[PDB]
RNA sequence: UAAAUUAUGGUCAAUUGUUAGUAUUCAUAUUAAUUUUUUUAAAUGUUUUAUCAUUUUAUAAAGGUUUAUUUUUGAAAGAUUUUUUGUAUAAAAUUUUAGGAAUAGUUAAUAAUAAUUUAUAAUUUUGAUUAGAUUGUUUUGUUAAUGCUAUUAGAUGGGUGUGGAAAAAUAAAAAAAA
RNA sequence: UAUACAAUUAUCAUAUUAAAUUGUUAAGUGUUGAUUUAACCAAUAAAAAUAUAAAUAAUUUUUAUUUGUUUUUAAACACCAUUAGGUA
């Protein structure tokens, strides 16, 4: 396409409610300043991705170390946890919020909206500054994280990590997802999934088991 | 946006979704989830399509994951049968089964994903044995 | 003088303004192009009680007092000393609920402070912007259902005929912000979306909107065309209260069904029941069928007192029966629609009727 | 096949029909919108299409904007083939509009489009 | 596209078939579709006082 | 707008052509509509449209016996009464009152 | 001429006279349309039925809801007094007179030796029935006849609390009538119609007064409305005129 | 040619083309659709 | 798939006679040949329509064309009530049942 | 959210132009047609009867219709000593013109009413009425195919109204009371 | 003469979820004269600076509303004509 305003192309990969990312109004790009990090400056923002790379990582799971007391201890800060992590984050682009195109473009001059930059006035911290402490310290905070008990954030964390999604997306080899598997070309993998009784073994389940073993150790690939 | 354009359907947007991630050789894709459209998933899982996908019972989305293999991907091409939601196009047994057949020889290449009377997602392999029609959804190969 | 007059010189791009020169400024639709030239008397009202002060209703001390009587109790006791613990926080349950001071200050939090600061929290003090969230806040607190109520249709309703009141009134002052006129319009509609919600939800509060701040203008149909198709009425069948009704309050629903064996109507088992359906009638329908009823007595009187008179009217009749077009009755001439389903003779032959089609079909 | 067939086993198509009561200015007369279906197979796909008729109400029960049931019958007067079969929503908010001595339903604003310009001030 | 019909042209063929597209009919919404531009401006000097029989 | 913005298709180009027009294009376009134009001018075209008539039907008062410029062809027919008003309204646009907007004038107008 | 050649409303066939004779042998002639006016336009209402056996014996007690004072209904009836009088004076003896009106729930026999056990027993299963209802507003508007156009009274509309009524009434029905066997002029597994009497003909006065009450009377006020009433009084009634210029009052019941 | 035709990138699918003809005006007549109100063939 | 299935002047292409009288009775149409106005062009119609896809008697369930969404089953659900969508769980438009169809026993 | 086999089943979808930078279904191709050829039609007098009469013998003239065309058994079939029945005229869908405005013996109630009964009537921009063109809802051609492209012909008002039914004024190819 | 668009990105005229609208400031006289222009001619010359937040998303505004033409020169520049003026 080589209209202009056109530019941004067909995308599907974003999570805008288009598939035409030029209709869309809620995000206008910024052609001259933007896309360092991202490649071009049509694509999603690192954060916004809904579609991720083999070798690439993929969105830090935030927080908002004392849960990795079983773990390894020297194991450091888990790289996929993060303390401040935006999916909602306004990036500056000039055409949206510094706009020159009502008048010459003299250096002063364009409209601007503030609410997207956070301040770095001191006049926040100053103004707000009181004896009573802040709200962690009040906690007047309801729900908490969203999910309930996670392992990774609340609770505590036991047994290993997979860091590559394998565990995460498998499909159940039985008909009560007691057993689970990932099957590459060659490679076959069978996993019990049994985290609530601490993988105890019921008599159906080990004589399940014995079936999906043998049934994936004599097939022909693996 | 306006009454000229067609009227999307989850399906049509989730081959969309996974052909454009197919090209740029993406791992993962986050794709609507819908009744027939996580049918869909699991029955390109079996055919070995897509080297993965599932459900977190999240509302709006589920994952899949992409294979590729020698380079280039194991989808070759991926349409949906429709494009509209007004347009609803229905698979007599004879069709389905005249796909199966290439000049005398059984061809189970190309699978075609379809709804059944009974809310079942099939292929049209499955269709085939038991003598169903059903309503078509996507092509993919 | 007589109809205005378009001047177009063809190589300028539009005409010359018309001669008797339309009204110098543009006149103020609302969205179905109806004319507001001014606030009516009660939205005038409405915005005159907005601007000088809006109050908390006792209503709501009074429930507060009725509900949580220890609490109360303890305000009680206490009226007039500065209070280091909230008591009152159950009465003001959200931060909009306190209008009554600027920032949402309960007033039973000023008790220990000075008398400037009272002055300066005041309503008196307060923006115009302000204002208008205090009039929203009272009135959606008097139509909630519960205390964070807002998405329900009551609500809604309301919120929005104070929005288009003050969006109107604005207007009116400053001409053209064309932006706002369009705002205006939006507001309009989806008002009118929340208000057709609200008659099928409850319509005595609908009613009493209506009433309150002077919208029956978007109530209206649009135009006669697309309320002839019934597209009108369409409207509560898309929103999904078309059977909401729920008839036993109201209507006992023996009458209103028909018999599927014996294939009579629901006005034949109202007969048969004993029961009378009937819509409070006009003046029209009340002469007309009033006129009919006697139809009877005053033929009877007729032929028993003046015999000759009958006579001759019938001799007429009965031979006008051998006279006329159609002597029997045939297919053809037992045709209910004469005209439609002969149109090939109707330029030709059959002068009598100039068009083919005076009724729906 | 629509929602009209969906719901009624029907002697005869358009035995059945259900609408939306539109005016009454005749007696014992009440005027019915209802949709039908028709099909494009070029396009595979359907349209609504609606239609005005003329229903028998004896004893004046419909007030304009009521959810009525339609059915054929005896012819009746020149127009007339349809009687009131039965009131599926009745308009509670219009009758006691009507009881009021209001109108049951306010007149549209504007009839139907001209090719003129009306030039009425004031 | 037999010539005959319509214009002289292909193109008129589908621009009145456009006026049966199933999708592009006539509704409560999309309204005189063939003479939109007749209509237009038709009201704006005609200034009519909304009904209100209620307060 | 009345008046036509162009005469004739002027963004022919091919596909993803990203101009609108292009300039041999547009000059071609630019010629047949100076010529049109001109052509308005120097016959002093004139047309109106009344309120409560047709619209899309304009009186061509270009044409009007009193106010035609050919002194042969046969000009036209408009109600007695109209063509009066008609006439009156062209002359009372010429000039300009002071108070009132001020409008473009021309020879041409006349 | 200035409509169908066959205009619709003249046609037709009388199945009740034999086959055969109106082609050759004679035709009959009729003026048709005043059999097929409708229960609408005449303004007869069908009410519960006596057996004949329960047909024979008058009438002797009947529930009633006492209208309060100060009715928008008893006012509107004196204007239509007013109005009907000023028309046709030969009314007069006809028309109940406005300290009457009240509304008629059923109608039953009670014979006169078992008569206190009965009105002791009716009083009490009253009272049970009515024991969990709150007042009843019912709205009034609309003439109709009982008995062949002798009796012209006020329709009470389906509109209202009116729902209630019918539950009530029918238990009533289903206690008086089904448990302890009284005689109440229809079955008790029917529902009456309540009705506000306005004109009635008597058997007396049917010589002097005429067989039907003439509809040209109450024509026009055929459909007009007498308004809404709130009740909270029922009362079980014996039918004596000069005890206290009321109808002699049996048994009571609030609703409250 | 912004005046002309749009023309699609690669061709159609065949077997979709025939997968998307199944209710059309053939397959009806053989259904039996339409009611036959006239002669017909001799 | 071709052009000789085109050709309904077979009896292999045809729905069969006999449907006509499933539907209005045996020996029905010996009455209307012997009608007054026939064959010009008009003739009492036929009714023959393969009887799994008769609008009268058949529903949702075993008729394909009663389950199309969005002009049938849309507004049928937006009438009753029911939550619906595009793509749904039931086969006929409709996520879930409605309230009234929750609370009682049909 | 698991694979499947007691193995090819339920009977064939298959596209052929020698172009001229490029963008866009457009010259020259095949099939189907008109150009194109006397091997399938045909001539006048219908016929009885009880005598100037009375029985039998019911849709090919034209006009141009797009919300349009709809009906019985009392004739014959038809069986038998005489009476015998009821069901019908109504509707629903599908309806054309590049650039689009109002239509009208007129709606509904009454009733075997009203050239002046009563009424806040009826048709229309969801495209009317006039006006052009046109013989309407198993028939063709092309094609691998949702398409595109054909289908004739036949119901043209009343005015002593016969007849079961108006279909009633040359123009068969229907055996019409031995 | 009949004989099969696109629907993943297509530039001239059928818009549509939008926060605007309103602000009374500046500038002016000493004196005897070639400024501006490539070049002509009329002929006092100085000047008019401030606003963010907030307005919720979609479902019946398409006869409604809307896309740089604008009172006041007794105020200029600018432009048009040429010393007469027009316009601003
Ligand atoms: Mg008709
Ligand atoms: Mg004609
Ligand atoms: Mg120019
Ligand atoms: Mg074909
Ligand atoms: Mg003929
Ligand atoms: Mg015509
Ligand atoms: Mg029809
Ligand atoms: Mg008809
Ligand atoms: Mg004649
Ligand atoms: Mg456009
Ligand atoms: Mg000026």
């Amino acid at each position: 396409a080589n209209h202009p305003n056109r530019q941004s192309g067909i995308q599907f990969l974003t999570h805008y409610n288009t598939h035409q990312r030029f209709r869309v109004n809620k995000d206008y790009i910024d052609y001259m300043h933007w896309g360092k990090e991202q490649g071009q400056a049509r694509l999603p923002h690192r954060h916004q991705r809904v579609a991720f790379d083999f070798n690439d990582q993929l969105h830090p799971t935030r927080i908002g170390y004392a849960w990795f007391a079983s773990q390894d201890p020297t194991f450091g800060h888990h790289p996929d946890l993060s303390s401040s992590f935006d999916p909602n984050y306004r990036v500056f682009s000039h055409p949206e919020h510094w706009n020159k195109m009502f008048t010459k473009r003299r250096p002063g001059e364009g409209d601007i909206d503030l609410s997207v930059l956070p301040s770095r006035s001191l006049l926040g911290p100053l103004m707000a500054h009181s004896d009573t402490k802040g709200i962690p310290y009040f906690k007047v905070d309801n729900r908490g994280h969203s999910n309930g008990r996670v392992p990774g954030v609340n609770a505590p964390f036991f047994g290993e990590f997979d860091q590559k999604m394998m565990q995460a997306m498998s499909r159940p080899l039985n008909a009560n997802r007691t057993i689970t598997g990932n099957d590459g070309r060659f490679s076959k993998t069978i996993m019990i999934n049994e985290p609530q009784c601490n993988q105890a073994l019921s008599a159906k389940t080990a004589s399940e088991l014995s079936k999906e073993i043998d049934k994936a150790t004599n097939a022909v690939y693996s | 946006r306006r009454r000229e354009e067609n009227l999307y359907t989850p399906i049509y947007d989730f081959c969309h979704r996974i052909r454009e991630a197919t090209e740029q050789r993406k791992r993962f894709v986050v794709v609507p989830s819908t009744i027939e459209t996580r049918g869909c998933a699991r029955v390109m899982h079996d055919h070995g399509l897509v080297a993965g996908f599932r459900d977190f019972h999240n509302d709006r989305a589920f994952a899949v994951e992409l294979k590729y293999f020698q380079g280039d991907s194991t989808i070759n091409v991926i349409e949906p049968c429709s494009y509209d939601g007004r347009t609803e196009f229905e698979w007599s047994p004879k069709m389905m089964r005249r796909l199966l057949n290439t000049h005398g020889i059984h061809n189970r290449l190309v699978v075609y994903i379809c709804r059944t009377a009974d809310n079942r997602i099939i292929d049209h392999i499955h269709a085939v044995k038991e003598n169903i029609g059903g309503r078509g959804l996507m092509m993919v190969h | 003088e007589h109809p205005a007059i378009w001047l177009w010189y063809p190589w300028r791009m539009n005409p010359e303004p018309p001669t008797p020169h339309m009204p110098q400024r543009r006149a103020l639709k609302n969205v179905h192009g109806a004319v507001f030239n001014d606030l009516t008397p009660v939205q005038k009202k409405r915005q005159e009680q907005m601007l000088y002060g809006v109050n908390i209703p006792e209503t709501r001390q009074m429930k507060f007092e009725e509900q949580h009587p220890l609490l109360a109790g303890a305000l009680r006791k206490l009226e007039g000393q500065p209070k280091g613990f909230p008591f009152w926080y159950r009465k003001y349950p959200t931060r909009r609920h306190a209008y009554e001071y600027r920032f949402s200050i309960p007033v039973e939090m000023l008790d220990g402070y000075n008398d400037d600061v009272k002055k300066a929290l005041s309503k008196g003090m307060m923006s115009i912007q302000e204002k208008q969230f205090a009039q929203e806040a009272m009135y959606m607190e008097r139509y909630a259902e519960h205390d964070f109520d807002t998405t329900s249709p009551a609500v809604l309703a309301v919120k929005r005929a104070l929005k288009c009141r003050v969006l109107r009134n604005h207007l009116l002052t400053n001409p053209h912000n064309n932006i706002i006129k369009t705002v205006l319009a939006n507001t309009e509609r989806k008002l009118n979306h929340a208000l057709r919600r609200l008659r099928k939800v409850d319509f005595k509060k609908y009613w009493e909107i209506i009433r309150d701040h002077d919208v029956q203008d978007i109530l209206q149909p649009p135009n006669l065309v697309t309320y002839r198709q019934g597209s009108y009425w369409k409207y509560d069948w898309n929103a999904g209260l078309a059977i909401s009704t729920n008839l036993a309050d109201v209507m006992d629903p023996r009458g209103l069904n028909g018999c599927v064996e014996t294939g009579r109507s629901r006005s034949e088992v109202a007969r048969d029941l004993g029961l009378s359906y009937t819509r409070p009638l006009h003046e029209n329908e009340k002469k007309q069928l009033s006129h009919q009823a006697v139809y009877y007595e005053r033929l009877a009187k007729f032929k028993m007192e003046q015999p000759e008179a009958a006579r001759a009217m019938e001799r007429e009749r009965f031979v006008r029966k051998f006279s006329g077009m159609f002597v029997k009755m045939d297919i053809r001439s037992g045709a209910p629609d004469f005209p439609s389903t002969y149109r090939r003779l109707l330029g030709t032959k059959v002068v009598r009727w100039a068009s083919k089609r005076h009724g729906p079909n | 096949y629509d929602l009209t067939s969906l719901i009624f086993n029907q002697p005869r198509q358009g035995s059945d029909k259900i609408g939306y009561v539109v005016g009454t200015s005749m007696l014992k007369t009440a005027v019915v919108a209802t949709n039908h279906m028709v099909y494009y197979p070029k396009f595979n796909q359907r349209v609504s299409r609606t239609k005005r008729f003329f229903a028998h109400d004896e004893d004046l029960a419909c007030v304009e904007g009521d959810l009525v049931h339609i059915k054929q019958c005896r012819k009746i007067s020149k127009y007339k083939h349809y009687y009131v079969f039965s009131i599926l929503e009745p308009n509670v908010e219009g009758r006691e509009r009507l009881k009021l001595g209001l109108k049951a339903v306010p007149p549209p604003l504007f009839g139907y489009p001209v090719s003129r310009r009306i030039v009425k001030l004031n | 596209i037999a010539h005959w019909y319509c214009g002289h042209k292909f193109r008129h063929r589908f621009m009145r078939d456009k006026r049966f597209h199933p999708s592009l009919q006539a509704s409560h919404d999309a309204r005189n579709r063939f003479s939109k531009r007749r209509h237009f401006k038709t009201n704006r000097w005609n200034y009519q006082q909304a009904y209100r029989d209620m307060p | 707008r009345w008046a036509a913005k162009f005469y004739g298709q002027v963004t022919f180009g091919p596909r993803n052509y990203p101009y609108p027009s292009s300039r041999w294009l547009a000059r071609r376009f630019q010629m047949k509509k100076h010529r049109i134009i001109k052509r308005f001018r120097f016959r002093r075209y004139k047309l109106a449209a009344v309120a409560n008539l047709p619209f899309a039907k304009m009186i061509r008062v270009g044409m009007l016996p009193e106010l035609k410029s050919s002194k042969t062809k046969r000009g036209d027919v408009v109600d007695p009464t109209l063509s009066g008003q008609l006439v009156s309204a062209v002359k009372n646009t010429g000039e300009k009152r002071k108070g009132q907007r001020t409008r473009p004038k021309s020879k041409y107008q006349v | 001429e200035r409509g169908l050649y066959f205009p619709i409303n003249h046609r037709i066939v009388d199945h009740r006279i034999a086959p055969g004779v109106t082609v050759e042998e004679t035709d009959v002639q009729s003026r048709y349309r005043r059999e097929l006016r409708t229960n609408f336009a005449t303004g007869e209402t069908r009410q519960t039925i006596a057996p004949p056996w329960s047909a024979r014996e008058r009438p002797t007690h009947f529930f009633s809801l006492r209208l309060p004072s100060r009715n928008s209904v008893t006012l509107r009836v004196k204007e239509m007094h007013n109005h009907l009088l000023f028309s046709h004076q030969q009314c007069a003896p006809m028309l109940v007179s406005p300290t009457k009106l009240h509304i008629t729930l059923g109608v039953m026999t009670i014979p006169e030796n078992s008569r206190e056990e009965l009105v002791k027993n009716i009083q009490q299963s009253m009272s049970e029935t009515f024991a969990c209802v709150q007042p009843l507003q019912l709205r009034f508007r609309g003439l109709g006849t009982f008995d062949f156009g002798r009796v012209l009274f006020i329709r009470v509309v389906p509109e209202a609390d009116f729902g209630r009524l019918e539950r009530a009434v029918c238990d009533i029905r289903r206690r008086v009538g089904g448990v302890l066997g009284v005689d109440l002029k229809g079955n008790p597994h029917d529902s009456y119609v309540p009705h506000v009497t306005v004109a009635k003909i008597r058997p007396n006065q049917r010589q002097q007064l005429g067989d039907t009450i003439p509809q040209s009377l109450w024509a026009d006020y055929q459909h007009h409305d007498f308004g809404d009433v709130t009740l909270s009084t029922v009362d079980l009634c014996r039918m004596k005129g000069s005890p206290d210029g009321y109808y002699h009052t049996e048994g009571a019941v609030h609703l409250s | 040619h912004r005046s002309g035709k749009a023309r699609a990138f690669v061709f159609r699918d065949p077997s979709l083309r025939m997968m998307r003809a199944g209710s059309g005006y053939q397959q009806l007549r053989r259904m039996g659709m339409p009611m036959q109100v006239g002669m017909g063939w001799r | 798939s071709f052009k000789y299935a085109t050709k309904l002047q077979h009896d292999e292409m045809r729905q069969p006679y006999y449907i006509h009288e499933k539907r209005y009775g045996i020996f029905s149409n010996e009455r209307n040949i012997a009608k007054a106005r026939r064959g010009l062009p008009f003739i009492t119609p036929l009714y023959t329509k393969h009887m799994n896809l008769w609008d009268t008697d058949t529903d949702a369930s075993n008729n394909r064309f009663f389950r199309g969404y969005y002009y049938g089953q849309r507004e049928l659900h937006q009438l009753l009530g029911r939550p619906h969508s595009l793509e749904a769980t039931n086969a006929d438009g409709s996520n879930d049942l409605s309230t009234y169809e929750a609370n009682t026993s049909q």
